[PDB]
C-alpha cells in the first residue's frame, strides 16, 4: 500500500480511496478503481527481485505502444507510471472491463471479436530493439525433468499427478524440447507470450474496444506461443471448460463435436491475424505447425492450473489431456484441422 | 413395524437411514430426507441421488485458505519431517548447493542434497535414496490442512483405517487437531491426517480425518482416548450412518476395496453413497426385495451390507 500511494502521489493521483477500490486477478496483487483525484487507475504490483524484470518487459510493451495510431486494432489503456524498483505500475482503468474469459463463458467472444484478437496480434508481431531476447519459461522444461521441492509443497495432489503423467511421457517431453529447440531457427518477433482469455478485456460490459494487457512475459520471441495459445484457448474451452460419469469415448466424442463447433473461432482469429500480418507464412511457412505444438502443450498448461483446486484428476481433464498429446505429437494434422492453413 | 425388520440383512443405522429415501418407479424422482431430486434419465437420477445421499447421510448438510488457522494448525503439528524413499536419478552439481533428482512415488523432484539420510553420501542414479521432507504440506489438499506423520507408511500402502471428528467450529479444530496428533505419534502410528483450514466451512463432520495404516489399533485406542474428553463439546454428536461411531462425533471405516476396475479415486463416503443409489435405483426399475436390491449393490462394491464402514473379505 505506502510504495502504491507514494507512485500515486508523486504523479498527482492523490491516493487510492479505499472506499471505492477492489482487488482484481492474476498472480500479483492489483488494486482499481477511483482516486481521490477522481481518476480510474488500474494499480499493478510485483514482487522485486531480492528490480522487477517482469515491469521492465511490461514498460517495453508501453514504449512501442505510445507509438502507434487510435485505429491500431492493438491499444493500451495507458500507462501512467511506475516505480520498477518499487514493483509498481499504474495504468488508465478500462471502464466497466469484462476480461475474455467471461465473455467466453457467457458465450459472447464471438468470431468477430476472435478476428479482432487476431489483427491485435498480427499488428503485435509486426512491429524490437530493447527487447527481453531471453526465452520464455514455457514450456518449463526443467520441471518436465524434476519439480523443484519448492514447487511441489504449493501444488495440489492433481497438480502434482498431472506433472508425473508429463513427466514420465516421454514422447510428449522430447516433443517440448524440439519445441523450444526451433525458436532460435525462426524470425522472431514481439510476442506476449503468456496469452489466454483472461488477458483481454473489452469496455462498456462487452461493447466497448478489444485491449491485450498483462505484458509482464514480453519478448522478442517466436510468434508461434501468442497463435497457439489463442487456438490452445478454443482447445481448452472446447473439450474441458463447457463440460464443468461417462464413458471415455463418449466423453472423447462430446469433445470432439464440441471442438468442431469452436473451429470457427480459431479460424476467425486466423483470418484476422493475416489481414494485419499478410508477409507470415511467406517468412515462416513453419508457423501453423508450431503453433499447434503450442495449442497442444497450452491444454496441459491450463489443465495443470485448473487441477489446483482438486485432489485427483477426473476424467474430462484426463481425455482433455489426451487431445493436447494428439496436437503436439501431430501437429501438421492438427494444424489443419485447427484452421491453421493457407 | 421395525426398520430392521423390514430391511433385512442391512446394518440397523442403513435400514433405518432408508426409511427417510424413497425413489419413484421409473427412477426418474427420488427423495432423501424432503430433498427431493428429478431428473429425465434413470442414469442422471443415479448422480444427483448419490449426491443427496452424500450430503443428507455422510456429511448431514441441509473459497480460500485462511493464514491465521493454517498458522495455528502448522503450529499444532508435534514433528516437521517425514523421511522418504525415492530413486535417484541423478545428483546435480552447483557451487550455489548441490541437487538431487529423485523420482519419488508421486513425482519426479529436484531436492537439496542437505536432505539425504542415507545413503550417508549420495550414491549412484538408480539406487534408492530416503530425504528430509516437511510433513506439513498446506496445499496438497484443497480446503484442507494436511500433515504426514513423522514414521514412512508401509510399501504396500495397505487398508487404511479412516478416522472422522465432526469440529464443530475452527477453534475445536486445533484442539482437536493437536490431541490427534500428539497421540498417534506417542502411539508410533503409520499415518497421514489432515484438518480443513477454511475456518467458514466448519461444522463438518470430516473437519478433520486421520488415515491410519499398518496396525490401526494402538492408533485408534490413543485417539480415542485424546479425544473423548472434548467428544460432544468441540465435537458435534451427530456422524455419517456409514460410519462406526466410536464417541459423539468420532467415526471411523476403511478406504473402498472395489475389485470393480472401474471404482478408484472414490471416497468412502461418495463410494457408499453410489451403491446405495445403485441399489436404489436397480429396485425402482422393478415391476422388502427392496433392502435387497439394496443388499446386493453393497456386496458387488466390495461393501459388507451388515457393517459398511467395512469391506469384505
Ligand atoms: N487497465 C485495466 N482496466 C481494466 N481491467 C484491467 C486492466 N488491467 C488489468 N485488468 C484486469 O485485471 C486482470 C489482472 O491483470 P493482469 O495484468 O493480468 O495481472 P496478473 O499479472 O496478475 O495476471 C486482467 O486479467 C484484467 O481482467
Ligand atoms: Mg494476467
Ligand atoms: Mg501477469
Ligand atoms: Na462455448
Amino acid at each position: 500500500v505506502p510504495a502504491v500511494n507514494a507512485l500515486l502521489l508523486r504523479l498527482g493521483l492523490g491516493r487510492l480511496d479505499a472506499a471505492a477500490t477492489t482487488a482484481f486477478g492474476g498472480r500479483n496483487d492489483n488494486w482499481a478503481g477511483p482516486t481521490t483525484t477522481g481518476e480510474q487507475v488500474f494499480v499493478k504490483t510485483v514482487t522485486p527481485l531480492p528490480g522487477c524484470p517482469e515491469l521492465d518487459r511490461s514498460l517495453s510493451f508501453e514504449d512501442l505502444a505510445a507509438r502507434l495510431t487510435p485505429a491500431s486494432p492493438l491499444r493500451s489503456p495507458g500507462l501512467l507510471g511506475a516505480d520498477p524498483a518499487a514493483g509498481v505500475m499504474v495504468h488508465r482503468l478500462v471502464p466497466g472491463a469484462r476480461s475474455g474469459a467471461e465473455l467466453a463463458l457467457d458465450g459472447d467472444f464471438d468470431d468477430d471479436l476472435c478476428r479482432s484478437a487476431g489483427r491485435a496480434v498480427g499488428t503485435l508481431h509486426g512491429l524490437v530493439d530493447g527487447l527481453d531476447t531471453g526465452e520464455a519459461p514455457l514450456p518449463p522444461l526443467s520441471w518436465l525433468k524434476a519439480l523443484p521441492w519448492s514447487a511441489v509443497q504449493e501444488r495440489s495432489m492433481a497438480q502434482i499427478a498431472a506433472w508425473q503423467l508429463v513427466q514420465d511421457d516421454t514422447e510428449v517431453v522430447d516433443a517440448l524440447h524440439r519445441l523450444r529447440d526451433l525458436e532460435r531457427t525462426v524470425p522472431l518477433a514481439p510476442a506476449h507470450c503468456d496469452l489466454r482469455f483472461d488477458q483481454f478485456i473489452r469496455a462498456d460490459e462487452g461493447a466497448g474496444e478489444l485491449y491485450l494487457v498483462d505484458w509482464e512475459e514480453f519478448r522478442l520471441a517466436d510468434p508461434a506461443r501468442d497463435v497457439g495459445a489463442f487456438a490452445g484457448e478454443w482447445l481448452f474451452h472446447a473439450t474441458y471448460s463447457v463440460f464443468a460419469g461417462l464413458t471415455h469415448e463418449e466423453i472423447v466424442a462430446r469433445g470432439s463435436a464440441s471442438l468442431r463447433r469452436h473451429l470457427p473461432r480459431i479460424a476467425a482469429f486466423w483470418q484476422g491475424y493475416l489481414e494485419c500480418r499478410p508477409q507470415a507464412l511467406a517468412l515462416d511457412a513453419g508457423l501453423p505447425e508450431r503453433a499447434a505444438a503450442y495449442a497442444g502443450w497450452h491444454m496441459y498448461d491450463r489443465l495443470i492450473a485448473t487441477a489446483e483446486s482438486h485432489a485427483t484428476l477426473n476424467p474430462v481433464a484426463r481425455a482433455a489431456a489426451g487431445i493436447g498429446r494428439t496436437v503436439l505429437l501431430g501437429p501438421s494434422a492438427a494444424a489443419r484441422t485447427l484452421g491453421l492453413s493457407a | 413395524a421395525s426398520p430392521v425388520a423390514r430391511h433385512r440383512g442391512l446394518a440397523p443405522r442403513l435400514a433405518e437411514a432408508l426409511d427417510a429415501v424413497s425413489v419413484a418407479p421409473g427412477a426418474r424422482r427420488a427423495s432423501v430426507a424432503g430433498r427431493t431430486v428429478t431428473a429425465d434419465s434413470p442414469r442422471d437420477l443415479r448422480g444427483r441421488l448419490t449426491n443427496a445421499l452424500y450430503e443428507e447421510l455422510h456429511a448431514g448438510r441441509h473459497t480460500l485458505r485462511d493464514p491465521a488457522l493454517e498458522a495455528r494448525l502448522a503450529a499444532a503439528v508435534p514433528h516437521r519431517t517425514t523421511p522418504t524413499r525415492g530413486r535417484l536419478v541423478e545428483v546435480l552439481r552447483r557451487p550455489d548447493g548441490d541437487q538431487l533428482v529423485v523420482r519419488l512415488p508421486e513425482v519426479t523432484a529436484r531436492v537439496p542434497a542437505d536432505r539425504l539420510l542415507s545413503p550417508s553420501v549420495p550414491p549412484a542414479p538408480g539406487e534408492t535414496v530416503e530425504l528430509a521432507l516437511e510433513a506439513a504440506r498446506p496445499a496438497l489438499s484443497p480446503g484442507f490442512f494436511y500433515v504426514m506423520g513423522s514414521r514412512p507408511l508401509p510399501r504396500p500402502a495397505g487398508a487404511v483405517r479412516r478416522i472422522f471428528l465432526h469440529a464443530r467450529d475452527a477453534d475445536a479444530a486445533v484442539v482437536l487437531w493437536g490431541a490427534a496428533l500428539g497421540a498417534l505419534e506417542e502411539a508410533a502410528a503409520l499415518y497421514h491426517a489432515k484438518v480443513l483450514s477454511d475456518p467458514q466451512d466448519f461444522p463438518r463432520r470430516d473437519a478433520v480425518v486421520l488415515y491410519l495404516h499398518g496396525d490401526h489399533r494402538p492408533g485408534e485406542r490413543a485417539v480415542t482416548e485424546a479425544v473423548s474428553r472434548y467428544a460432544g463439546t468441540l465435537t458435534g454428536p451427530d456422524t455419517s450412518v456409514f460410519t462406526e461411531e466410536l464417541a459423539p462425533g468420532v467415526a471411523a471405516a476403511w478406504d473402498p476395496q472395489d475389485p470393480r476396475p472401474g471404482q478408484s479415486g472414490m471416497s468412502f463416503g461418495q463410494h457408499r453413497a453410489f451403491a446405495l443409489a445403485s441399489g436404489l435405483i436397480d429396485c425402482a426399475l422393478a415391476d422388502p426385495g427392496r433392502a435387497e436390491h439394496v443388499v446386493r449393490a453393497l456386496r458387488e462394491a466390495g461393501i459388507d451390507p451388515l457393517h459398511p464402514q467395512n469391506n469384505l473379505d
